[PDB]
RNA sequence: ACUGAACUCCUCACACCCAAUUGGACCAAUCUAUCACCCUAUAGAAGAACUAAUGUUAGUAUAAGUAACAUGAAAACAUUCU
């Protein structure tokens, strides 16, 4: 059951999850300076392994924690919410600076991955829901897609104006509940043992840990809900404020199974868009 | 300053009330406080209780295991009331089921079993107990003492009852201190139930009767947020049982668990426990 | 147990300060356990004050909590082996031997890690400073 | 007078037992014979009540009362003795649990009125007092709707009794 | 009422309310920079913009010495108005000042404003800058211009 | 008029505790993400000012030791040039106000 | 006054008449001096009424402390817990003997405004009344102008 | 017909609803004798009891954060200007 496989899955990321915390016993006082432009020169003395950016920000002040999207350790994004691993230097990225690019990325990543929760969950019972993958797709296309493949019962059924409206209340539900992006770094065979059902999650992970050196994993979570990320994710679910499932294309070339392309956008609560530009937004986020 | 001294002690007096009111001492076990004899204590507990208990046997009803380890641990750096309150439990369970029985012969076994369960659980014996001031006479570990501590206690001295003056005088005792316990109360207040109405289909079964038909009887402002449904349920176009609810499914609901009220022989309106 | 009256008597007035004063508004459950290798004295010099430096390589339990009982530094349970130097001085004519000064090595391994984490604030800068 | 927010900071709680809430750290402080009204300084309270540290230091660091810069200073203060003295991880993870205005000791001076007769002015004085409470600030009480407020009506009409009777 | 009141009301009355501007417009004039409440530099920016106008119209013309004469208290600006800030803004036809809001001032918190004329060799001015348009929200709309741009 | 009775304790609170009278509070409040100082979105960043002020202040100085006496507004432009920068082509012909600071990072 | 006192209803301890009367008084304590006007009524009752009292109320325990704190008492505790602590200083002998009587026959239960003069449990016999008792019923249940 | 009092009856208890005035039974606190030696007793005393004198002194309210008061401008704080 869906259910029980959610179940599972969850178990074995919070066994994944004690036993990395178990691998990292103690406390390590790691260095991690602050080389943002604001406050230069800060150092923070951070546990090994148990501290995060979050808690970097939290000792600055409550601007950088509301405002910081992403942290530059060491000049690589990581997720606010990812225990630091050893002495570095850190820079706090929002939606505002200069060149916000990985912070835009990172928030498209996440939207997709509330999408996909949401469409996990939206079907009916009866009806099977698989999640090939979230297509990697510029910000300025207008929309962040999902790619899932529906039951040939569905294949011929299209989404209708309301059952888009119903996902963009469950999305809104999920902001609503404000859940935090949990990240977890796990090599590939516990990723596949969590995975082992969706064959295209499968196939997935097989590709990531053949890009990478090793064969280390992005597994991401925001509640029940476990998604192999191309990236690092926002913090939390209450970071978007505008956000909606604008449409369903069903990709062309599908010999094999239908792969149907959930076209949504959002805009966080740092960037609210005025009414009227938000339905153009919304017109142009259906292609 | 003004010359005397009895102002200012009442003046003493006052706070020092106020202060035990806003910070009241821990509670203390009545044997640590003044003016207390154990002895004189347990037999003014016989006397007050009409009851002519033996002394020693008493006395062992009254102290528990736990405060058996405590003395012998102190004492590094005694018969429980064990067996009596094994003896007491039963032959409460027993003689309970004797009285509810004999009371409610149409009571089905499980609903006895649930009254008595009632009747000796935590919560009726603790404040039986509490206010018949076992509490105060019980050795225990810790104090306030524990409920189930409680319960094991007061049922240790309904076996040292029971040891001592014998089987009929006991029932007197149970019938006079958890009997009563009942009174005013409801038979689902006393023994929790679900879907009264499957129960009483269930029941009408047992009886060769067919599902008793829910019918709405009367009703008031339908359409309104404070509604009034009367639902009767019955048996061959004869009414069973009618009950009032906010909702059509409560009224039925309720009007079921009246109907097992009257099956059960445990109306409201019943005839009075007999002393 | 702030028995300050009789620390007063058990180590000297130039260590009661460093005794007594962090260790202020803060439980500690410091304890003892059977020490390692006998204590013995290292050496001794000298209107004349007496001065004897005893080795010790003991073992020792600390619990230092907070205003708020919640533990800050170092498991209650799990003790740790200590090397201290501890300087005594005496009052030469009704003094005793106190508690003068711990002498801390610079090879000295580290400290035990506090639990907390800690932010240092780098160079203020003025209006018309900059950062480098 | 009384000197009762001082000591506040000095009590030590018993150790607490691992299986137990970890005790957010309260901090008291307090400026006292602030040159200013007790009535003025209390709308700045007000204002800063149940509000972050950061939060209150925005909002008082644009004020135009005089009494903002000594409540901000007064902020600071108990900022700095949190983080040094009373073991608080976070600066900025400080809320104001209570923020009040209290009188102070006041001098009489005369002012002269237009017949040879005067009145007597208050040279006022006020005490500002702030607990901070470790923690995010505690959400805002939701604002009753119109489910729960008719629970509550229905509640009313359950618990009628029948009065003066049997 | 005051419908259609276009001067404050400031100083003692209209000829002081002239003499105030003008002691701020020489001000402005002499140091290319001032602090001033936020309602009297409102009110002398227009001021302002007519001296700059009149100092385009020329050293030799009678009316502009005139004007230059009587609002500029220190006779030494009217050759600086006439050669440094007349020619700096030849090219331009308006909008010669720049005026910002200032935090209030300490003294009786007061709303304050700074007024410069614009090409000054003082350090610039803290001026607001709009949003990247790197941001998300720019880059949608900037999704939004190439699609209308290449679809219409 | 006086007053025909004392005003109680609980109309007064009612009255000096209405909204109208409580202090609102200001949403407009931001961070200056130049140097990450408090700012009210309309007002220049306060410490930002102070810089621009006491740098300001400094070439003003310069100027009037240069000029020496009231009166002698010079007739041709100024340009401010701080240590190792040399007048450019367009800086001829202008009179310089040399810094004994070296050039602001956010001086252009 | 009612208004500015707390009040509850008529009650017993444990149903107390219901099987068997329990006399809910368990203890007194007489803290008495042996010098001391004030006392003096206290001793003539330690002397001349106490072992009577204690031989008739054989259920409750009778303490003399013969060294009192503030004033001669005597401290009254019952069976449910409450504890009514009464001052006999300067009363007669015959003072003290009623108001031990009177605290012997008294429930522990506080002496406060009584709301009903009567408790009863089960108020209804015949079925408590509610607006469709004495309403007759109509053919069909059809309410007033129904069309059916 | 019913309703209808503090009238009357009923269960229990009773000295327990006038101004001025008058008779009487008690009594807070204080001091003294002698006790008690715990916070009281018997007596002897007396600056012996305050919801009220536009009472006296002190505190703090209300009116009220009200009436009212105050700093010419810019600036390099040298200076200049009105
Ligand atoms: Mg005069
Ligand atoms: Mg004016
Ligand atoms: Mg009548
Ligand atoms: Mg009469
Ligand atoms: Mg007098
Ligand atoms: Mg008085
Ligand atoms: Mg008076
Ligand atoms: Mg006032
Ligand atoms: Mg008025
Ligand atoms: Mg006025
Ligand atoms: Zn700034």
């Amino acid at each position: 059951s869906p259910t029980e496989l959610t179940e599972m899955r969850n178990d074995l990321f919070n066994k994944e999850k004690a036993r990395q915390l178990s691998l990292t016993p103690r406390t390590e006082k790691i260095e991690v300076k602050h080389v943002g432009k604001t406050d230069p020169g800060t150092v923070f003395v951070m546990n090994k392994n148990i501290s995060t950016p979050y808690s970097c920000a939290m000792h600055l002040s409550e601007w950088y924690c509301r405002k910081s999207i992403l942290a530059l350790v060491d000049g690589q994004p990581w997720d606010m919410y990812k225990p630091l691993t050893k002495s570095c230097e850190i820079k706090f990225l929002t939606f505002k600076d200069c060149d916000p690019g990985e912070v835009n990325k990172a928030y498209w990543r996440s939207c997709a991955m509330m999408m996909g929760c949401v469409i996990e969950r939206a079907f009916k019972d009866e009806y099977m829901v698989n999640l090939v993958r979230a297509p990697e797709v510029p910000v300025i296309s207008g929309a962040f897609c999902y790619d899932v493949v529906l039951d040939s019962k569905l294949d011929e059924w299209m989404p209708t104006k309301e059952n888009l409206r119903s996902f963009t209340k469950d999305a809104h539900a999920l902001i609503y509940k404000d859940l935090p992006f949990e990240t977890l770094e796990v090599e590939a065979k516990v990723a596949l043992e969590i995975f082992q059902h969706s064959k295209y999650k499968v196939d997935f992970i097989e590709e990531k840990a053949s890009q990478n050196p090793e064969r280390i994993v992005k597994l991401h979570r925001i509640g029940d809900f476990i998604d192999v990320s191309e990236g690092p994710l926002i913090p939390r679910t209450s970071i978007c404020f505008q956000y909606e499932v604008s449409a369903v294309h069903n990709l062309q070339p599908t010999q094999p199974s239908l792969i149907r392309r959930f076209q949504g956008v959002s805009l966080p609560v740092h960037l609210r868009a005025h009414f009227t530009i938000w339905d153009k937004l919304l017109e142009r986020s259906r292609k | 300053v003004k010359k005397g001294f009895r102002a200012a002690f009442r003046f003493q007096k006052e706070l020092e009330r106020q202060r035990l009111l806003r910070c009241p001492p821990p509670p203390v076990r009545r044997s640590e406080k003044p003016n207390w004899d154990y002895h004189a204590e347990i037999q003014a507990f016989g006397h007050r209780l009409q009851e002519n208990f033996s002394l020693d046997l008493l006395k062992t009803a009254f102290v528990n295991s736990c405060y058996i380890k405590s003395e012998e641990a102190k004492r590094q750096q005694l018969k429980s009331n064990q067996e009596l309150s094994e003896q007491g439990t039963s032959f409460s369970q027993t003689c309970l089921t004797q009285f509810l029985e004999d009371e409610y012969p149409d009571m089905p076994t499980e609903g006895i079993k649930n009254l008595v369960d009632f009747l000796t659980g935590e919560e009726v014996v603790c404040h039986v107990a509490r206010n018949l001031a076992v509490e105060q006479l019980t050795l225990s570990e810790e104090f306030p003492v524990p409920p189930a501590v409680l319960q094991q206690t007061f049922f240790a001295v309904i076996g040292a009852l029971l040891q001592s003056s014998g089987p009929e005088r006991t029932a007197l005792f149970i019938r006079d201190f958890l009997i009563t316990q009942m009174t005013g109360k409801e038979l689902f207040e006393m023994w929790k139930i679900i879907n009264p109405m499957g129960l009483l289909v269930e029941e009408l079964k047992k009886r060769n009767v067919s599902a008793p038909e829910s019918r709405l009887t009367r009703q008031s402002g339908g359409t309104t947020a404070l509604p009034l449904y009367f639902v009767g349920l019955y048996c061959d176009k004869k009414l069973i049982a009618e009950g009032p609810g906010e909702t059509v499914l409560v009224a039925e609901e309720e009007a079921a668990r009246v109907a097992l009220r009257k099956l059960y022989g445990f109306t409201e309106n019943r005839r009075p426990w007999n002393y | 147990n702030s028995d300050h009256d009789r620390l007063h008597t058990l180590v000297t007035e130039h260590c009661f300060p460093d005794m007594t004063w962090d260790i202020k508004y803060k439980t500690v459950r410091w304890s003892f356990v059977e020490s390692l290798e006998p204590s013995h004295v290292v050496q001794v010099r000298c209107n004349v004050y007496g001065q004897i430096t005893v080795r010790m390589h003991t073992r020792q339990t600390l619990a230092i909590y907070d205003r708020f009982g919640r533990l800050m530094y170092g498991q209650e349970d799990v003790p740790k082996d200590v090397l201290e130097y501890v300087v005594f001085e005496k009052q030469l004519p009704y003094g005793s031997w106190r508690m003068h000064t711990k002498i801390v090595p610079p090879w000295a391994p580290p400290k035990q890690p506090i639990l907390k984490t800690v932010m240092i604030p780098g160079p203020q800068l003025k209006p018309e400073e900059e950062y480098e | 007078i009384s000197r009762k927010w001082e000591k506040k900071n000095k009590i030590v709680y018993p150790p607490q037992l691992p299986g137990e809430p970890r005790r957010p750290a309260e901090i008291y402080h307090c400026r006292r014979q602030i040159k200013y009204s007790k009535d003025k300084m209390w709308y700045l309270a007000k204002l800063i009540r149940g509000m972050s540290i950061d939060q209150a230091l925005a909002q008082l660091e644009f004020n135009d009362k005089k009494g903002a810069k000594i409540i901000k200073e007064v902020l600071l203060e108990a900022q700095d003795m949190a983080v040094r003295d009373h073991n608080v991880e976070f600066r900025s993870n400080l809320y104001i649990a209570e923020s009040t205005s209290g009188r102070g000791q006041c001098l009489k001076r005369i002012r002269y009125h237009g017949r040879g007769r005067f009145g007597i002015m208050e040279k006022v004085y006020c005490h500002y007092f702030v607990k901070l409470v470790e923690g995010p600030p505690p959400p805002p009480e939701p604002p009753k709707t119109a489910v729960a407020h008719a629970k509550e009506y229905i509640q009313q009409l359950r618990s009628r009794t029948i009065v003066h009777t049997l | 009422i005051s419908h259609g009141r276009v001067f404050r009301r400031m100083g003692l009355g209209p000829e002081s309310r002239i003499h105030l501007l003008r002691n701020l417009l020489t001000g402005l004039v002499r140091h290319e920079r001032i602090e001033a409440p936020w309602a009297r530099v409102d009110e002398m920016r227009g001021y302002a913009e007519k001296l700059i106008d009149y100092g385009k119209l020329g050293d030799t013309n009678e009316r502009a010495m005139r004007m230059a004469d009587f609002w500029l208290t220190e006779k030494d600006l009217i050759p600086k108005l006439f050669q440094v800030l007349a020619p700096r803004y030849k090219d331009q036809t308006g909008g010669y000042t720049r005026m910002l809001q200032i935090p209030n001032r300490s003294l009786d918190r007061a709303k304050m404003a700074v007024i410069e004329y614009k090409g000054n060799c003082l350090p610039p001015l803290p001026l607001p800058r709009r949003d990247s348009h790197l941001t998300l929200l720019n880059q949608l709309l900037q999704g939004l211009r190439q699609d209308l741009r290449q679809s219409q | 008029a006086a007053p025909k009775n004392r005003r109680t304790i609980e109309v007064n609170r009612c009255r000096r505790r209405n909204p109208q009278k409580l202090i609102k509070v200001k949403n407009n409040i931001d961070v200056c993400p130049e140097c990450g100082h408090l700012k009210q979105k309309h007002v220049l960043c306060a410490y930002c000012y102070e810089k621009v002020c006491k740098e300001t202040a400094e070439i003003r100085r310069q100027i009037g030791k240069q000029e020496g006496g009231p009166f002698k507004a010079p007739t041709i432009e100024t340009v401010v040039l701080y240590t190792g920068e040399t007048p450019s082509e367009q800086d001829q012909g202008k009179r310089i106000i040399e810094r004994d600071r070296k050039r602001p990072s956010w001086f252009t | 006054t009612a208004r500015g006192t707390p009040s509850r209803f008529l009650a017993s301890v444990l149903h107390n008449g219901l099987g068997r009367y329990v006399q809910q008084l368990q203890r007194l304590s007489f803290s008495v001096s042996r010098d001391g006007a004030s006392s003096r009524g206290a001793r003539e009752f330690v002397e001349r009424e106490v072992i009577d009292f204690a031989r008739r109320n054989p259920g409750v325990v009778i303490y003399v402390n013969s060294r009192p704190c503030c004033v001669p008492r005597v401290v009254a505790e019952y069976l449910n817990g409450a504890v009514r602590e009464e001052s006999i200083h300067c009363k007669s002998v015959e003072e003290i003997s009623t108001l031990v009587q009177k605290l012997a026959d008294q429930s522990g239960l506080d002496v406060i405004r009584i709301r009903k003069p009567f408790h009863t449990d089960n108020p209804s016999i015949q079925g408590q009344w509610h607006p469709f008792t004495n309403k007759p019923t109509t053919f069909r249940g059809l309410r007033p102008r129904e069309v059916q």
